[PDB]
């Protein structure tokens, strides 16, 4: 019955991996810091209407664990009825806080929600917590695990991309990240870090290197424990991976959060905010786990059928760049024009914190939606396990 | 650029011998003692510069100084100075000298401090940059990072190298969260300090000698600290460590139970410094303590408290309140009169200064158990291993607890401590006016009675003046001088040297009744009375007190205090105004004796005594005073507290009970416990931090806010009003 | 809203005691994979491809917890890999907070049938595993007031007046109410027996139970993660109380033991298309909270939402089913609501049975709806105390 609207998407700077700004700066800080960031924008917002607080976190371990949803609620502040918790669908799981949001919103039980996700790789690695796919030998034998960074070398090798194919989207994005930054589109919504101090920690995105050539992407080495052997004991019909994915055609490992409120019309209206965009529809779907990166088609397609949508409805369409092929694999499945795609650069240029992607390639397309004054927006990420989430929205 | 710098004197003297181990010789020549200014830091810039521009001919170095102390604190002119705009230059500041440091820790080889006295705060911060530390086993040499008690932190590499060396648990106990000061026989005993030498002229060969062997035997790990070798193991673990984290969720709630709830962001800074550092490599922990640095310094407590133990401490300590031009006059033999609790502990500390004492009373029975307070005491010394034997027997021979008046022969200093009634004083100075030395000073331990009216009963009126100690006497630091009308400018001063060689700190104090403790000390018992009556939870009440930053709850204190004491200092103001509006409080009092509870004296006040130890408060409380009924915001009663005494303590400064608002900080703060955060009960007005505004202009608004619910006291003298 | 969202199945695993424990040698993930199989055999013709997601609630998340579980029993036991698998945690509640969710995520309409539940194995992988903000970094731990909940609910206690016979008096009702269920068969249906790779028998039943429990050896226990300062700290804030009355030992608080539960949710269309017969109906959810100090008095504000919001008042509700977190938790909202004590964890609770954190939420909710279905009534209300203040409640209405 009810619909659920898009009233603000901010996010932090992405720091980079090796000698990083924020790698001193507590993830749990991150989240505080965006959420008094939203106060500042609405400070007459009365925050006992805010039922929830919906976190993505891959890894929630060490500085990570115990719910660092409620920690961030009991810290910076905000009323004790205002819940908080965290959820994991590997690389989705920041736009996955923002569909539970919405679709929480829609069923009537919930009023005002704040969705996103925070993920501090350099302080936790990926893989700090585990899991029985990697490390119980009985199920990982059975489900074939392979890195996504074989997956991704598997895709290019199928689909017939060459390293100067997965290269060159590389310098694409890096330019089109650039141009996006020197023109002002991030001004509103990156939110610049700073200590107890107020001393300024982070304000850019680190991981772009707005000076890439082709020819230095060329002087990059692959990434390249017998996982090549694994995945082509499947894909028994092709000979050899080609190994064309390398440092600068991958999403970058970076620090970041990212923070989206979401509610009713009538929730929105008696706390004086205006919708910025309508949450049209959400499909999670999955293709096989051993490719693993291939999620994002049945995903998307799913959603626009439900939606009553097809690609020449959708304005733009934003992929995470987890690895070149899989933007250049869906781009070539759906036909997606490529002046519609990652049109302000992604994750290759600027990074992929893990649980906090999916909340800031959405809030990019809420902004670059107005900036454009477009209509729609899809978007998708390729998650681990073989699985995909998509989703639409409108703007207002 | 990112350098190791940013017109001042050089402070570091150069030099290479032949081997190519440069001593730097640290001898700022502004002061007597090397400072962390912003002179050091030039010079120390251009030294590291140096010794990585010579790099190939220098093979070692040594640290030493010139002065008598090696390196002690930093510019404390500056830093109290620091606004919350200033934060970015205290970061760079606290950063460019990490960036030296670091730089010297890092040279490739091996750097030896040669600590020949004091190395304090930041002076301790060089030396733990070194590889290898020699402290010159010298008297009055001391060693730690006693930063946290100006309410700053070691922000020059000493939370995350302590952290380093001795874990975060170990670190922040023994170390950090208290300042605490080491002998070098201590220092050494704790890894602090490496090695020991009998002199100083001995320093300096054993660094180059030291250098010379470590070259040879430990080829690889020369300049090379635990922390920057492959496989580094933090002691007792890491965060991340299981063993570790199994406990460290209690280090916050076990330092909120030391600081009973109190405002002190200090040692909560330390803490945090600490366990974040121990998470991150060497050089982003160190940034982390800059951050935490600039947090503290830019801040209003550690203005406060770097006002009240330096500036106003120090300004104290040099003979401020002392009368200027007057001259020495030694201490042969004290007198002590009475043996009770005070006049005990009296001839305790007199004692273990190396004054031959008398300690007199009524009877041989009760000087005997007074001489066996300073025996007690002296038990739980040689139990704890604080004292040897000889010493602790040199010390009890000096006390002779007599019954006789005739055995004080010799005395040349009374320090009376018999009850608290004039016409008693007068006989007990009458009798010994004359059988003791002539022209000694004579002493009054009395809290309330005029100083001028005591006077009256000696002859020499002249040589007449109060010396008010505190109970405990062996661990209260203030001793009150009350001068009276007839007191000389010589015997304020000589007993001005008697405190300052007791080991105590005075503070001089114009003859009015309740003088500056105990009239102050009286509001602030007085406030939780005036609310047990107002039926606030008594619960709440010790709750506000001691989250207020008291050392002892105001319930507990008036058990100490007798309450039929206190109704006798309101019967005496109440004379005095008739010949006034009673405080609430006195019908608590009152209604208090009529129950037959009092305190500790008489076995029963508002809490329970079982043979002699507290337990719990009395049960019965609660529906005497209808408590509950009440509920007014905590930090309205914390307020009340600390408003009543620094309120208090502006009609003394008002009506010239005191001189300087040095006196009336260090006073509050040793005197009567009032809380270090608020760098004393004069400095709280100045200092003053709530939710509408801050500084003396938001006290008096505060004030008002008071005044206009819990009563016209609280309404500020115009003094404070512009 | 449109869509309203139905229960089909619910069922659980026996709970292993901590110590000596028949699961300890049971990995989290086949604790999972097992109750899938089962749904398979009650369900042989169920299409799984219209599975769309399964949300499984975990605590502790790491280890053999880590690495999103409930996609490693999506792709463990063969199910489609269109099928999702999303872990959260909400603490003691993530079990019914996964329910919640599917149940949410049906009414929205953009997912059809979704299985829902939680897992945790506490004896392999121990509360706090996972670390966490508001625990082990002390900037913000000595801010929020940390207390750990086994002094939270000594202070509930305290507050309210229940002596150390009164809490000890509950923790007997709920061994023999459980004791009695377990007997009356009560438990037949829903409590799945894990087995190993062979087929042979690992348990059955809830280790933890102690039927035999008497008033007197009850006394005989001594008061209980808490030697530092907590006592002092949490009296800081509330600082009328002047000592804290320690009521809670071993035989009256949350039994330490490992498990999981699964509920399959999906709307009416859903069921109907798969010849499954719904057997309860989600009529409201709501979460709330209160101060986190003292953090286990959740579960009042929280009822009342959900009451508030279903349109309902006590009297409605047929059966009220509380985690037995600490008895004086239950014994305040008991006190509270003035809910009847013949209408309260009517088959006993955790005391006797055990918590395992993260699928509590689901083995209750799956307890009601077998109750309401053996008693024939019509309304149960699930609700669970929250690490960190937080509440957690839903109203069932059988079908
Ligand atoms: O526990 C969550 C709350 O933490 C802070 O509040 C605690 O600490 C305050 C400072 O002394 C107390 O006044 C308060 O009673 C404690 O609960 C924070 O200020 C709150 O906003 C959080 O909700
Ligand atoms: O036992 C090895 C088999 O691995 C794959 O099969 C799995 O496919 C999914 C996980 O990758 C799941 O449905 C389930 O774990 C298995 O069916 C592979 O597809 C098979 O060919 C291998 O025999």
């Amino acid at each position: 019955s009810e619909e659920a609207f898009i009233y603000e998407a901010i996010r932090t700077p992405r720091g980079k991996q090796k000698n990083g700004s924020l790698h001193e700066v507590k993830p749990l800080s991150l989240v505080v810091g965006l959420i008094d960031e939203l106060r500042k924008r609405h400070p007459d917002l009365d925050e006992n209407l805010i039922s929830d607080v919906i976190l993505g976190c891959v890894s929630p371990v060490g500085d990570q664990g115990g719910d660092i949803a409620r920690a961030a609620v009991l810290a910076s502040g905000m009323p004790v009825t205002s819940g908080g918790v965290q959820l994991n669908r590997f690389c989705a799981s920041g736009l996955e806080a923002v569909n539970t949001a919405a679709q929480k919103v829609r069923s009537g039980w919930d009023d005002l929600v704040l969705a996103g996700g925070v993920e501090s790789m350099s302080r936790v690695p990926m893989g700090s917590d585990g899991g029985a796919m990697g490390l119980d030998p009985a199920t990982n034998y059975d489900v074939m695990f392979v890195p996504q960074s074989i997956g991704a070398d598997l895709i290019a090798t199928i689909e017939g991309f060459s390293r100067e194919d997965v290269d060159a989207y590389a310098l694409r994005s890096q330019q089109k990240a650039a141009e996006a930054w020197s023109g002002g589109y991030f001004a509103k919504s990156v939110v610049p870090v700073r200590d107890q101090n107020g001393l300024l920690i982070l304000d850019h995105d680190e991981h772009m290197r707005p000076d890439t050539t082709k020819e230095g992407l060329a002087k990059l080495k692959p990434a390249f424990g017998g996982f090549d052997d694994v995945a082509l004991q499947k894909y028994h019909w092709v000979e050899k991976i080609n190994h064309v994915h390398t440092g600068g055609n991958s999403s970058g490992i970076v620090d970041g959060a990212a923070l989206v409120m979401i509610g009713s019309a009538a929730a929105g209206k008696l706390q004086g905010l205006t919708p910025r965009a309508r949450i049209v529809a959400t499909a999670t779907s999955g293709a096989d786990p051993v490719i693993m990166l291939t999620g994002p088609t049945p995903a998307t397609r799913k959603v626009l059928d439900r939606a009553g949508l097809t690609v020449d409805d959708i304005d733009l369409f934003e992929l995470n760049e987890a690895f070149a092929s899989v933007v250049l694999k869906f781009q070539k499945d759906l036909n997606i024009p490529d002046e519609k795609l990652n049109v302000n650069g992604g994750a290759i240029a600027m990074g992929h914190p893990l649980g906090a992607t999916g909340a800031m390639i959405l809030g990019t397309m809420v902004d670059e939606l107005e900036r454009r004054n477009a209509r729609r927006a899809l978007i998708t990420l390729c998650i681990g396990g073989g699985m995909g989430v998509a989703t639409i929205i409108e703007r207002v | 650029g990112s350098s190791h710098h940013h017109m001042p004197d050089n402070t570091i003297q150069w030099d290479k011998d032949a081997d190519g181990i440069v001593t730097l010789t640290m001898d700022d020549p502004s002061g007597s003692t090397n400072v962390m200014n912003e002179a050091y830091i030039e010079s120390m810039g251009k030294a590291v510069d140096r010794l990585v521009a010579e790099k190939d001919s220098i093979t070692g170095v040594v640290v030493a100084s010139a002065k008598k102390t090696f390196f002690a604190g930093g510019d404390v002119k500056t830093m109290i100075q620091a606004r919350p705009e200033d934060a970015g230059d205290v970061f760079n500041t606290v950063e460019t000298i990490k960036r030296q440091l670091r730089t010297l820790e890092t040279l490739g080889k091996p750097v030896v401090a040669a600590i020949n006295g004091a190395a304090l705060g930041g002076g301790l911060e060089i030396a733990l940059a070194c590889h290898h530390r020699i402290a010159a086993d010298v008297k009055g040499s001391q060693l730690g990072l006693p930063e946290v008690t100006l309410g700053l932190l070691p922000g020059g590499g000493g939370v995350t190298r302590t952290v380093r060396m001795f874990g975060i648990q170990n670190a922040f106990v023994s170390v950090l969260a208290q300042g605490t000061r080491f002998k070098p026989a201590k220092a050494k005993e704790i890894g602090l300090v490496d090695e020991l030498v009998a002199t100083v002229e001995e320093l300096v060969p054993a660094a180059k000698a030291w250098i010379k062997e470590e070259l040879k035997a430990n080829p690889d790990g020369a300049g090379v600290q635990p922390w920057d070798k492959k496989g580094y193991k933090m002691p007792g673990g890491t965060p991340s460590s299981p063993g570790l984290a199994a406990i460290l969720p209690s280090f916050p709630s076990n330092l909120r139970k030391q600081l009973k709830g109190a405002p002190m962001p200090a040692p909560r800074a330390i803490l945090a410094a600490a366990v974040e550092g121990a998470q991150v490599d060497f050089d982003t922990a160190s940034r982390i303590e800059s951050r935490y640095f600039a947090s503290l310094v830019t801040g209003q407590v550690a203005k406060n408290m770097m006002q009240a133990f330096f500036f106003d401490l120090q300004a104290i300590n040099a003979g401020g309140s002392r009368p200027e031009g007057i001259g020495k006059t030694p201490i042969k033999r004290i007198g002590v009169l009475g043996a009770g609790m005070m006049g005990a502990g009296i001839a305790y500390v007199s004692a273990k200064a190396g004054y031959e004492v008398v300690l007199k009373d009524v009877s041989l029975e009760a000087a005997a158990k007074g001489k066996g307070y300073s025996e007690k005491l002296e038990a739980k010394a040689l139990e704890r291993g604080r004292t040897t034997q000889e010493r602790s027997d040199a010390l009890l021979a000096r006390i002779t607890p007599t019954a006789d008046a005739a055995d004080f022969k010799g005395v040349d200093f009374v320090i009376e401590a018999v009850f608290e009634n004039q016409e008693l004083k007068h006989k007990v100075f009458g009798e010994i006016e004359d059988i003791v030395e002539p022209n000694a000073i004579l002493g009054s331990n009395t809290s309330t009675l005029p100083i001028t009216g005591l006077a009256t009963g000696v002859k020499r009126q002249e040589d007449f003046i109060g010396i008010h100690f505190f109970s405990p006497v062996d661990k209260m630091p203030l001793v009150e001088i009350i001068k009276g009308e007839k007191t000389s400018d010589e015997a304020l001063a000589r007993v001005f040297d008697y405190t300052l060689a007791i080991g105590k700190t005075p503070i001089v104090v114009n003859d009015s009744r309740g003088f500056f403790t105990s009239r102050v000390i009286g509001t602030f018992v007085n406030e939780a009375l005036a609310m047990l009556g107002e039926g606030v939870e008594p619960a709440s009440i010790e709750q506000a007190g001691s989250q207020a930053g008291y050392p002892a709850p105001p319930l507990q204190l008036s058990d100490e205090l007798n309450l039929e004491l206190m109704h006798k200092i309101a019967v005496a103001t109440r004379k005095g105004v008739e010949d006034y509006q009673p405080h609430p409080a006195e019908a608590v009092v009152e209604k208090m004796i009529e129950l037959g509870r009092s305190g500790r004296l008489k076995g029963a006040g508002f809490y329970e005594y079982a043979d002699g130890k507290r337990s719990g408060l009395w049960p019965g409380l609660r529906e005497t005073f209808k408590s509950g009924s009440s509920q007014p915001p905590l930090q309205d009663m914390i307020d009340r507290m600390l408003f009543a005494e620094a309120l208090e303590t502006q009609k003394c400064l008002d009506e010239g009970v005191l001189t300087s608002t040095a006196d009336a900080n260090i006073g509050s703060i040793m005197g009567i416990g009032f809380p270090p955060w608020t760098g004393g009960s004069a400095q709280f007005i100045v200092g003053y931090s709530g939710p509408a505004g801050t500084g003396k202009a938001a006290f008096v608004a505060r004030a008002r806010e008071l005044a206009a619910a819990y009563g016209d006291r609280f309404l500020p003298p115009e003094s404070l009003l512009s």
